């Protein structure tokens, strides 16, 4: 059921890049040290696309351009109310 | 370089990177490149890096992920 784990499943993957990129010796070090279930699990749970990135290594701004220039010019409260919910 | 161009799967590079690490058969052949490097890097480094970059200046736009990813790991 690794599905129901998305988003533990990308926190993870970015604290694992957090640590190679600030402590790379010590994240080798244990990596090496539980190479096997980490492969084991690549191998399994393909569908990890960001897991074999990592074993290959081994944008938002734009988007809310439009939502805060409507709510920066929002006068009537039907505006405000839809930026908000959107 | 026969594939880059004639295929619709070809930054930029690192898109270039995970699809072409994606695959099976051509990760192990890198593999198998890089533990032969990894054999031959003690041994004589200058004249695979001279290797290296004449294949590059002959062969740049085709295999330069590969050469990517031996300078992340070196």
């Amino acid at each position: 059921s690794s599905r129901h784990l998305a988003a533990f499943i990308n926190k993870f993957v970015q604290f694992i890049h957090k640590y190679i990129t600030y402590n790379a010796p010590a994240a080798i070090s244990f990596l090496q040290k539980h190479a096997d279930p980490l492969h084991d699990l690549s191998f399994d749970n393909s569908d990890l696309v960001m897991l074999k990135s990592l074993l290959a290594g081994l944008l938002t701004a734009a988007e809310m351009a439009p939502y805060m220039k409507r709510l920066s010019r929002g006068q009537t409260v039907e505006d405000l109310l839809e930026v908000l919910s959107d | 370089s026969t594939y880059s161009g004639q295929h619709q799967r070809v930054g930029a590079l690192n898109e270039l990177l995970q699809l072409w690490m994606g695959c099976r058969a051509t990760r192990t052949l890198m593999d198998i490149y890089v533990q032969c490097l990894s054999a031959l890097i003690g041994s004589c480094p200058d004249a695979c890096v001279d290797a290296l970059l004449d294949t590059s200046v002959q062969h740049s736009p085709h295999f330069d992920w590969v050469v990517a990813h031996i300078g992340s790991s070196f």
